């Protein structure tokens, strides 16, 4: 009886219901110009959507990838090299980048 | 000076509260008065009362 | 021994009425007295307002 | 209308950090236009003309105002 | 730790206290609180300080350094 | 670049440790944040009866007020209908949302005024050094849709300088330079942002008059029965 | 040798001969230190209880003695070491004679 | 015989406050424990005055603060009581701390315990309250603090979509901090009279450090005036920061509404947690991060098991001493490198402090305590 | 949340969206009629037995 009293009160505090009726949308890309970075709110985290210069793709690419702690080439990051689309919350500890 | 006060007002216990009573209330009284002067001195010109004395 | 006792000097001390030994103290205490309790009185009214 | 404040922005640069400054903002200028096409633009300056003479600015300014 | 009486053990040792209303409020306070605020002063800036000059020294390095690496572009 | 510049010290009337506010600068800051800055910025939290005592008067409150018609609720019709407002209203907020307010400028949320002064690094002097300080790039081209002046971290603001030479010439003499209408609006913002500056320093000058009271008192009352231990002597008998 | 002086100079520096007290008069008091406090011949043990009532007294006031009456190193009648020394013995013996 | 020595609350009251033996000697460093009382039922007071004008939700929580310093009468000083309030029992908690050091009042074992579990009381509730106004540096301190939680591995992202109230800081995380802020300095209270009730189980301390049981004084009339004294004092410093310069310690970067899209470039603590951040952001790992903020205050848990001098205090010991001001001017360090932005200067004197920290305490105590028992013939 | 708009939709937001936060609202009720049911028999107890003589 003891355990499943506790365990109500911690299921009490996990979530709700309505917290749970988070799910897809569609973001359109056609809005932006060169270089820039746009955010859409989404379960309550932004959602970047940011266009590149081919150069920047360059470069990057010329970037070596065993340096990284987690080794991932650019074109693994992306589909259309540039018309890059992320989560937009630095992974440390919930910020979001410059 | 000293001695009268002691006399009067320090011996008894109930005398003493009745003065600091009457004592907080007439210090009340004229440190509103300095207070509101000092204040009201070192602020003159820019202050309500005398834009509302324009009026 | 007990004889041998002799209580020290606090003639640095002590207020500037009581200073000799041959003014009393019965005739000169409530200057003293009222002095202190003036004291506590302003600081129980500065309380108290 | 008679402005105060470029009256006081136009007497206050005479001083010697001013003058400085503003020689350092002109040689900046010739380095841009020496170096030109460039991506070194001038920055220090002109925040360091901008924080000398604003501060004599504050110096001497509301009297008049 | 409890209360009175039941602590030491003390052996002949004789103390003297003025009365408070028989004394003055403060005795010589502008003749030896000077020199003894001096003497404490003294015997105490010789182990307090040159921790807290070397952290002067480290705010105005660090400044420095801080418009040294700002202050060329 | 992030070369941020600190802005000045500036001499304010409100500078010192016991100065007040110029009720005649808030009076004119507000004649001015109603003519001219109320077309973009919100100011959310200033009610009109915030300014029945402080500046004005009553009358020229409800003046002020019915003046611009706000907003009511349903005639029990359900149809919110336009009140004038008698003085109970906040401020018209221009922009609904701020989808609204990015659907009229270059993206760019114009920040509410009610707390620009105590919200920024710097008080008012940035707020008096962004109104003022508009000036040229000498090489940075950004985009020619955004203005320069270099007290703004990023260097390129948003915003038209809105002030150029005579655009109020409010109520007495006072013609509209630069000067008076940036030194009206960062006292009135000042304002905005305290609403009690004032009574702050009167109870903080009610507070100095205390503690030159009490502290040699307490004081004295704590030496006086610490008096004891200071002065008792010991002597040591053995048999 | 000259870590003498460097104790010397430690002495007079560390603070414990300006109120008048000895070396072993400062001893931090676990079971150990008490039990050897709590022997000791009589007069010792008054002088001591003295003097440490008068340090609690100079540091109450925070006054520090004349030069005159400053202890000083030369005489360092050191007296509570032997017992403190039968107590460390008698309880270390304890201590081997559990484990074993 | 008498009220006081027979009654059941007299008792309490008779070895508490009127004939409990206190030593003669105790300077004002020991006023320190009546001005975290006084202090702490300040907070509780006006916090409550402020809890009876508050409304615990995301939409309205600015608003209605906004309202309690504007149109609630006297609002404003009762808000800014209790954040100079919280600031100022910070000052003295760590005066508090620094005392209890100093002097060797950490050969108390269980006193000692029980104040390292009201110094994380204290944290956790002043922080709580931190989140609660709801602005930008509230919203986001939130935000990493709670990742922070989730940084260590099998326990922590569970534990942390357990105590967000949802996915994100959502409005079950501000209200789940008001009820947490608004019922833990109870909490505190209770185990501040546990510290109390073991303090008066032993018995105090002195600034020499030698046990004074011949020359205890009863704390009233003496030490009850030389409180009062204490708490004049620091309610005028208290006021003079309320009354002239209010924003000379809070955060300019509060004071705009939450918005979860801007992350503004000068994030940092209210003033008192800068030296908790200088240790996380000193060091480039994660779990080494949180792991070595959790091992500086078990470090001051493990700092009574260290006492290997002879001596009790540090007044007679100059070597110790120096090492301790060492330690008191490197903690200001690791504060004002906290308070800073994050650049290479800074990086490397941030390592360098948070090592020499770590270097001064775990072996320069003990190395300075052997030269002691050496030099004096022990 | 107390709030005079949305304090009785909180209740129901308390009642029908979290888990089983409708048996914490009904136990929290329902343990307060018995709190005072149990306070009742203790000064029944108190006034009955004579314990009022303390
Ligand atoms: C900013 C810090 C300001 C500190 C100001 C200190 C002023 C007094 C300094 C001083 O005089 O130090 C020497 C003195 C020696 O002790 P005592 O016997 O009382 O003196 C007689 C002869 N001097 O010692 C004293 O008077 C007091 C010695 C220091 C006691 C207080 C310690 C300061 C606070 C430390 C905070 C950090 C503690 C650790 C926190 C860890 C948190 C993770
Ligand atoms: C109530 C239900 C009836 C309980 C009942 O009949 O109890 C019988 C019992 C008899 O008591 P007695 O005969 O003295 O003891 C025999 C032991 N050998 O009597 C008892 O046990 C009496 C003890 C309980 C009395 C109170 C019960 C009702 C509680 C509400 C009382 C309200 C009192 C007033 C409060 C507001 C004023
Ligand atoms: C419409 C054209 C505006 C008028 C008229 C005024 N302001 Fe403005 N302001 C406007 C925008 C679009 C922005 C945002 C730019 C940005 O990048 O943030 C602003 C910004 C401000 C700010 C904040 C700037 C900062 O330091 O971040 C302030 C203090 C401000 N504006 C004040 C202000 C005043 C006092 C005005 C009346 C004289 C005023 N603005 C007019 C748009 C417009
Ligand atoms: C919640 C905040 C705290 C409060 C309200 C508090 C309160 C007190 C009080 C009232 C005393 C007795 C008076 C005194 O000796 O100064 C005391 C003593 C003491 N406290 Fe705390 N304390 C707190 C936190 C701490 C912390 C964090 C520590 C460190 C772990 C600590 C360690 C001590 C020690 C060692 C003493 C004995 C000091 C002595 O006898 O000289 N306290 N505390
Ligand atoms: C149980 C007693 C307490 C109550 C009822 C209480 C209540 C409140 C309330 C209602 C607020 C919101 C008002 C505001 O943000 O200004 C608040 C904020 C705050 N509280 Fe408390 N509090 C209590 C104890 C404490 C304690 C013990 C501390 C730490 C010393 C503390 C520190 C803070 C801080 C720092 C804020 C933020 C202040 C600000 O940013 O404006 N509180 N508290
Ligand atoms: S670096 Fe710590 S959160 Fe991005």
């Amino acid at each position: 009886a003891a355990k499943n009293v506790v365990s109500q009160f911690v299921s009490s505090m996990s979530a709700s219901a309505d917290v749970l009726a988070m799910s897809k949308i569609e973001i359109k890309l056609s809005d932006i110009p060169e270089g820039k970075n746009m955010a859409f709110k989404w379960r309550g985290k932004p959602l970047f959507v940011r266009h590149r210069t081919k150069k920047e793709i360059d470069q990057e690419a010329a970037v070596e990838v065993s340096q990284l702690r987690d080794p991932q080439h650019d074109l693994e990051r992306v589909k259309k090299p540039e018309w890059v689309i992320l989560i937009g919350v630095c992974t440390h500890l919930g910020c979001v980048p410059i | 000076l000293t001695a009268r006060l002691y006399s009067l007002l320090f011996r008894r216990t109930s005398t003493f509260a009745l003065t600091i009573v009457v004592g907080a209330l007439f210090f009340e009284r004229a440190f509103d008065q300095g207070a509101d002067a000092i204040y009201e001195h070192i602020n003159e010109g820019k202050l309500w009362k005398h834009i509302k004395h324009k009026y | 021994s007990h004889t041998d006792i002799k209580v020290p000097d606090f003639s640095d001390y002590r207020r500037p009425e009581v200073l000799d030994s041959t003014k009393s103290s019965k005739e000169s205490s409530e200057a003293r007295k009222g002095f202190s309790y003036l004291i506590t009185a302003t600081t129980t009214v500065g309380v108290a307002y | 209308l008679v402005d105060p404040l470029t009256t006081v922005r136009e007497q206050c640069e005479q001083l010697e950090k001013c003058v400085k400054a503003r020689e350092r903002l002109e040689l900046c200028d010739e380095r841009v236009s020496s170096r030109s096409q460039t991506e070194e633009d001038c920055t220090e300056e002109l925040f360091d003309f901008l924080h000398a003479r604003d501060h004599c600015v504050a110096h001497k300014l509301f009297n008049s105002l | 730790g409890r209360q009175f009486g039941h602590l030491t053990r003390v052996r002949h040792v004789i103390t003297y206290s003025l009365s408070p209303f028989e004394q003055r409020a403060f005795p010589h306070y502008f003749s030896k609180g000077i020199p003894n605020v001096l003497r404490r002063t003294r015997a105490c800036i010789l182990r307090v300080a040159p921790p807290f000059v070397v952290f002067y020294l480290v705010y105005t390095w660090g400044t420095q350094e801080f418009e040294k690496s700002k202050r060329k572009n | 670049s992030d070369l941020e510049l600190h802005p000045p010290s500036y001499p304010w009337s409100h500078r010192g440790l016991l100065s007040s506010l110029d009720h005649t600068s808030i009076r004119r800051g507000f004649q001015v944040y109603k003519q001219v800055c109320s077309s973009c910025h919100s100011m959310d939290y200033v009610a009109y009866r915030h300014l029945v005592g402080v500046c004005y008067t009553e009358d020229e409150a409800k003046a002020l007020a019915e003046e611009v018609e706000v907003q009511d609720g349903p005639n029990e019709d359900g149809e919110m209908f336009m009140r004038p407002g008698k003085l109970s209203d906040y401020f018209p907020k221009p922009y609904p949302n701020p989808e609204a307010a990015r659907a009229a400028n270059n993206g760019a949320l114009p920040p509410d005024l009610s707390y620009i002064v105590r919200a920024r690094h710097g008080g008012e002097d940035y707020v008096f050094s962004l109104l003022t300080g508009y000036c040229e790039p000498p090489r940075v081209s950004l985009r020619e849709g955004l203005y320069f002046n270099p007290y703004f971290p990023g260097q390129a603001i948003g915003m038209a300088p809105p002030i150029y030479n005579e655009v109020l010439e409010f109520d007495d003499g006072t013609p509209a330079t630069m000067s008076q209408v940036a030194k009206d609006v960062c006292t009135f913002l000042r304002w905005a942002a305290e609403p009690e500056h004032d009574h702050r320093k009167r109870m903080g000058l009610k507070m100095l008059l205390m503690m030159g009271l009490l502290l040699p008192l307490v004081y004295a009352m704590k030496r006086h029965k610490w008096s004891v231990l200071k002065s008792r002597k010991l002597a040591y008998r053995p048999p | 040798k000259w870590l003498e002086g460097i104790r010397k100079w430690y002495y007079n520096a560390a603070g414990f001969n300006k109120l008048g007290l000895m070396r072993d008069d400062t001893i931090h008091e676990n079971d150990d230190v008490k039990e050897a406090i709590r022997r000791l011949p009589e007069n010792l043990y008054n002088d001591r209880v003295f003097r440490i009532k008068r340090a609690l007294d100079l540091s109450m006031r925070q006054q520090i003695l004349p030069k005159e009456q400053w202890t000083k190193y030369e005489e360092d009648k050191f007296y509570l070491e032997p017992y403190l020394k039968e107590v460390i013995r008698e309880r270390k013996e304890r201590e081997e004679w559990t484990k074993k | 015989i008498n009220i006081r020595k027979t009654h059941p609350l007299m008792k309490i009251v008779n070895n508490a406050f009127i004939d409990l033996p206190a030593p003669s000697n105790i300077s004002s460093w020991w006023n320190f424990g009546s001005l975290l009382g006084i202090c702490l039922i300040l907070q509780i007071l006006t916090g409550l005055f402020l809890a009876m004008h508050y409304t615990p939700d995301t939409t309205t929580a600015f608003s209605s603060v906004t309202h309690i310093c504007r149109d609630v009468n006297y609002g404003w000083i009762i808000r800014y009581m209790h954040a100079n309030g919280a600031s100022m029992f910070f000052i003295c908690l760590f005066m508090h701390v620094g005392r209890g050091l100093y002097y060797g009042s950490y050969t108390f074992l269980e006193t000692w315990n029980i104040g390292v579990i009201l110094l994380f009381a204290t944290m956790a509730t002043a922080f709580m309250g931190y989140v609660l106004p709801w602005g930008q540096m509230s919203f986001w301190g939130a935000t990493v603090i709670t990742n922070l939680l989730s940084a260590i591995p099998y326990i922590g992202t569970n534990l942390v979509e357990w105590i967000w109230g949802g996915f994100s800081v959502d409005k079950a995380t501000l209200t789940r901090f008001f009820a947490f802020h608004f019922i833990f300095p109870f909490i505190i209270a209770a185990l501040a009279m546990v510290h109390l009730l073991f303090l008066h189980e032993t018995g105090s301390n002195n600034p020499t450090g030698i046990p004074s049981d011949t020359d205890k004084i009863p704390f009233h009339p003496y030490y009850t005036i030389k409180d009062i004294l204490g708490a004049i004092l620091l309610i005028l410093i208290l006021m003079l920061l309320v009354l002239f310069t209010p924003d000379l310690l809070g955060d300019p970067d509060n004071y705009t509404p939450a918005n979860p899209l801007n992350t503004p470039p000068h994030i940092k603590p209210e003033w008192y947690f800068l030296f908790a951040y200088a240790i996380l952001r000193s060091i480039p790992n994660k779990l080494g991060g949180v792991l070595a903020l959790v091992l500086s205050i078990l470090v001051l848990v493990i700092m009574p098991l260290l006492h290997t001098s002879k001596q009790r205090s540090m007044m007679f010991r100059p070597i110790s001493q120096c090492m301790f001001w060492i330690l008191v001017a490197d903690l200001l360090t690791l504060t004002w490198i906290g308070g800073q932005p994050v650049e290479h200067p800074y990086i490397i004197i941030g390592q360098l402090a948070s090592i020499m920290y770590f270097l001064i305490i775990l072996v320069m105590m003990p190395v300075a305590s052997i030269i002691e028992n050496n030099l004096l013939k022990w």
